[PDB]
């Protein structure tokens, strides 16, 4: 008998109509653990790269972590996989809120649709019963609209709704898939379940889920909430408010904005505004916020309650966290009121908040030097704001400049010419990068920027401080109860790391330890995307509740299996190359592993070339980016590398 | 004659909808304890709408074999809630506070024989707690008014049963 | 399918006046308006200017026992009563339970009448009864108000001391 797992998913072949309930390979979960890992041996053997993002065989998949659906604390994401029509690579995206438990409480682990629906519909779940239902009177309707329209429509007022709005029904390519407080928002997978003609999926669940080992794994959530009581009692000292707690960034809480209005780029992500934080706008801000946020809320089974309702006036209520309260209104250079605005439309249509404002942003710039004519925005509003509603709704139906335009700033660009391609400066793999634009070469965050196949700097970061402390006694205040590193030399590290001098960056920390950090930085993420873990209480924030040390004991005691902190590590080891694997089956080289041009003022060649050179090795990749066959082997990868030879990517 | 009356003090307006008790109670309450969880299972249920700005933590109360000839449905400082919103009642007209398997209906013992209340303790917030507080012939006019409303000839007759 | 009806109340229209506490107990009554006793309502409004809590409540169905803990809200900046919202006819309280006896009353929306005198009586239409189809069987076990109220008093009493005033009366 399985545990923690529910040992089940569900095949769903759209084209055909059919549905069919599979026992899973308990082989594949002491493997790959659950959640991504899994949803990539999936991938991996099932879509080779002659499959389009718009083909029918593409596989669109939602997956619940393996321990979501147990009682530890924020355990509930939802990791969508496919591939992306953005990046033409892997796209794999989180969710959080209630579905992934509910599909857990219904009895499985995993829904693979593959095919395509003539006819649009949504999927409903209510443990044992699966069917396809209509969806056609849903048409167009907003991702949240649609949700409450259906559990009316079903009478199943707690069932969990995933859906996308107008923008994945038109394919956009950035388009998002929405739940509540929650988003799988980013690489658009909202346009693979709309070219599927999934409009939502409906789940509800009742069914019990067991753990291995009851007393011992309860135990364990009890020391997180007790980790969670202490360590907000006790912020990291003298950083930044919101990234001194447990959580995901705690904008809807904190209405100090200095940090990212005065050192992240406006516009396309073109201009810094250093002095920005005024105290005027710092109270019309805190005003705006202070009248827009209706309650905190949290995701399932947590507490640190990072979402927030919003309800701006005439306006249907909507749910945020995070960066979003901030993008479009520095896309636009505008206020706080104007983001919380158009960001409800732009919910309700389902598209990416990183990627859309830049979009935006970008075809006005574009506007502004002539590359695009005032012909091509026939009816172009006047003021500012108007115009950023008005393009939005020509993307999100794909209405003349629109249909280029929702394709992002890559294919954008190369599909306008005249050299637009100067103003897509923003990118990593035709997909959009945050709006940063600094002094100094950071050569931690080179690597990330490099070689993250979220290709998002926010979901690779965390566990490593961002700056360094001034003063010596600082530092060893920090290390001194940080037991979360996996090994002693990285408060060794945190303690030489200085602001200035010598042990300052680009050259210090060492090529090395950088190599180090980030595969520690990156290591964490992989494992909470695979277990279903919340990053807020885990990879994302300094000093987390859960960590190498007792994520072993969690899965042992959770799903029954031996696990240790080695084990743990090579696991995460293991479907983090399998990722990589795939991505380099569909092409991708070290070519691609290039931050933009303008990303840092100060950028130096040599180094950064021994960076990603160490980085590959540290990996046991090539010094083109390919894992090797030895590397393949010893992870239990025997088949990527013999199909590697087979397909020449590498020599026998 | 003084007995203990204990209150569950229940502050909705800090209930971030969550679900952590639901969580603890069905996983405290399974077959051994801990050894599996589901919130259907939960003495305790949410009512939990983000869109109408309600989260209401519900306790399992009593038992009823019957449902009301009338359901009320209450509109109170512009919130519209459910039917029923409200009740503790283990009833037949809904599935709350009933195993979703055999229907069979459950309790709120504020885990009696234990410490301290899980739900309270896993509430981070502070929305629950539990408190306590020491508190303080009929029959016959009860059977006139019988007699006088259903008449003498029903009410004998129905002493036999 | 069957029929479901609903007392649809709306707090924030009542004004406190407790009419519906009047008519509904003056029809109960025997005979019918020949007296009438606001503690022998099934409609109970819980009212406190104060807090600015008006709160028509419903007699519900019948308890033969308290809650092992009772349960107090605080909703939108209001601190509402000990088991302020519960319908129950319960040993806890005095509520939808005759004053002089403590028989369990219980709201029937005036059966046997042309509409509910409650709703009839309250002019700024703070209530309304409506209906609705449903799916769902009546699994009730429906049971006169008659063999509930007895049913009571042999619980509370026990059945040798109600056999033995039956007969002698
Ligand atoms: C952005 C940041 C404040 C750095 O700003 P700083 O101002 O410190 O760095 P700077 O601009 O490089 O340098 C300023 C000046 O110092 C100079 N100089 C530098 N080194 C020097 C040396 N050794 N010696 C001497 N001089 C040295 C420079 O030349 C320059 O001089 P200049 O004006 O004359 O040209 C900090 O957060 C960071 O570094 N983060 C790292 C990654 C990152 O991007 N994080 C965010 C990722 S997203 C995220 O996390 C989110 C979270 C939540 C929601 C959404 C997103
Ligand atoms: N396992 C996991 N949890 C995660 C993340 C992630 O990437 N992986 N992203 C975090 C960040 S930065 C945010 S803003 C929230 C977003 O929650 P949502 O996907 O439900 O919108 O998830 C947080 N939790
Ligand atoms: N529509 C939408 N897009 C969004 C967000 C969101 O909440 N809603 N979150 C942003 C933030 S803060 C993060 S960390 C990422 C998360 O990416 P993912 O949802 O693909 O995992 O999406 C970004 N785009
Ligand atoms: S830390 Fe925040 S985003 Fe994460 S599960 Fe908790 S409430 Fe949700
Ligand atoms: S644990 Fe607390 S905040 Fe969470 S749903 Fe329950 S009462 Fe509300
Ligand atoms: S749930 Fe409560 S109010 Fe509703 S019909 Fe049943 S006993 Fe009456
Ligand atoms: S007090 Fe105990 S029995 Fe009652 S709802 Fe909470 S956990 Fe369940
Ligand atoms: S008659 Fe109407 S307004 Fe008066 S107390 Fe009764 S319900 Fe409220
Ligand atoms: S009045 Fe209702 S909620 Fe209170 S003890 Fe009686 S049955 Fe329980
Ligand atoms: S509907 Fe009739 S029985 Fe019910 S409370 Fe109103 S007046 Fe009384
Ligand atoms: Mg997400
Ligand atoms: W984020």
């Amino acid at each position: 008998m399985r545990y923690a797992e529910t040992g089940y998913v569900l095949e769903v072949d759209l084209t055909k109509g059919s549905i069919e309930r599979v026992a899973t390979d308990p082989r594949d979960t002491e493997l790959y653990l659950g959640g991504l890992g899994t949803n990539a041996k999936i991938l991996w053997d099932r879509v080779p790269p002659e499959v389009e993002p718009f083909s029918p065989e593409n596989l669109l998949i939602f997956a619940a972590g393996l321990l979501c659906g147990t009682p530890a604390t924020g355990c509930n994401r939802t990791i969508v996989s496919t591939v992306s029509p953005q990046t033409k690579l892997m796209a794999f995206s989180m969710m959080g809120g209630f579905w992934a438990p509910e599909l857990k409480y219904a009895g499985y682990d995993k829904i693979i649709f593959r095919g395509k629906s003539p006819e649009l519909v949504y999927l409903y779940i209510n443990n044992d019963k699966v069917e396809i239902r209509d969806a056609s009177h849903l048409k167009g309707k907003g991702a949240i609209e649609t949700a409450e329209i259906i559990k009316k429509e079903l009478n199943e007022p707690r069932a969990q709704v995933a859906a996308i709005g107008k923008a994945g029904e038109n394919r956009v390519f950035y388009a998002s898939i929405e739940q509540g407080r929650s988003s799988a928002s980013r690489g658009g997978i909202g346009a693979v379940m709309g070219d599927k003609g999934l409009k939502a999926v409906v789940v509800r669940g009742t069914k019990d889920l067991c753990v291995a080992k009851p007393e011992e794994y309860i135990g364990l959530c009890n020391e997180v909430l007790d980790y969670i009581k202490h360590r907000e009692e006790n912020p990291i000292p003298d950083v930044m408010p919101i990234l001194a707690g447990l959580g995901s960034p705690q904008e809807m809480k904190v209405h100090d904005e200095k940090w990212h209005t005065e050192n992240f780029n406006w516009g396309n992500a073109r201009t810094r505004r250093k002095d920005f934080w005024t105290d005027e706008v710092s109270h019309a801000w805190e005003k705006t916020m202070d009248k827009a946020r209706t309650r905190l809320i949290s995701c399932y089974n947590c507490p640190m309650k990072c979402g927030a309702t919003i309800s701006m006036e005439g306006l249907p209520t909507y749910m945020m966290k995070c960066f979003t309260k901030l993008t479009y209104t520095m896309a636009a250079y505008s206020d706080l009121d104007f983001g919380l605005r158009i960001a409800q439309k732009a919910t309700e249509y389902g598209l990416d908040g990183f990627s859309a404002p830049q979009v935006m942003a970008f075809a006005f710039e574009l506007l502004e030097k002539g590359i695009l004519k005032d012909s091509d925005f026939p009816g172009l509003p006047e003021g500012n704001e108007e115009r950023f509603f008005y393009l939005l709704d020509k993307i999100v139906n794909r209405d003349g400049i629109g249909d280029i335009l929702a394709n992002g700033t890559y294919w954008a660009a190369q599909e306008i010419g005249n050299g637009a391609e100067d103003y897509a400066h923003n990118n990593i793999k035709k997909h959009e990068q945050l709006p940063l634009k600094l002094s100094m070469l950071n050569p931690i965050y080179y690597l990330m920027y490099c070689t993250g196949e979220k290709i998002n700097i926010t979901q690779i970061e965390g566990q490593f401080p961002q700056a360094p402390y001034p003063k010596l006694e600082q530092r060893e205040a920090f290390v001194e109860d940080w037991i979360q590193v996996p090994d002693e030399k990285f408060k060794k590290i945190f303690l030489e790391w200085e602001p200035r001098g010598e042990k300052s960056m680009p050259n210090f920390p060492t090529v090395d330890m950088c190599c180090d950090i980030v595969d520690w930085q990156e290591m964490m993420h992989y494992i909470d995307d695979a277990l279903g873990q919340c990053a807020g209480l885990s990879s994302f924030p300094l000093k987390p509740p859960y960590h190498i040390h007792n994520y072993p004991k969690f899965i042992a005691a959770g799903a029954g299996i031996e696990m240790d902190t080695e084990k743990l590590k090579k696991a995460a080891k293991r479907y983090r190359t399998l990722v990589r694997a795939f991505n380099i089956r569909r092409g991708m080289r070290r070519v691609d592993e290039q931050p933009p041009a303008n990303h840092w003022k100060n950028r130096f060649p040599e180094l950064e070339k021994e960076l990603l050179d160490s980085y590959y090795k540290l990996k046991g990749w090539n010094d083109d980016g390919i894992p090797t066959k030895e590397t393949l082997d010893d992870l239990g990868l025997g088949y990527v590398g013999d199909e590697f030879i087979k397909r020449g990517i590498l020599s026998a | 004659k003084k007995r203990i009356v204990k209150t569950i003090n229940i502050d909705a307006d800090k209930c971030n909808g969550c679900r952590a008790c639901e969580v603890i109670c069905s996983a405290f309450h399974a077959m051994p304890p801990y050894s599996s969880n589901n919130p259907a299972r939960s003495r305790v249920r949410v009512v939990r709408d983000p869109l109408r700005d309600i989260y209401v933590p519900l306790y399992a109360g009593e038992y009823t074999e019957s449902e009301c000839i009338g359901r009320d449905k209450f509109i109170i400082d512009g919130k519209e809630y459910d039917e029923c919103g409200f009740c503790r009642a283990s009833c037949p007209s809904r599935d709350l506070f009933r195993e979703p398997d055999s229907g069979l209906p459950l309790k709120c013992d504020l885990c009696d024989g234990e410490p301290e209340p899980l739900c309270v303790k896993w509430c981070l917030v502070g929305a629950l707690s539990v408190t306590e507080r020491e508190v303080e012939t009929e029959m016959e006019i009860g059977l006139e008014s019988l007699i006088s409303r259903f008449g003498a000839d029903v009410v004998a007759d129905t002493v036999e049963q």
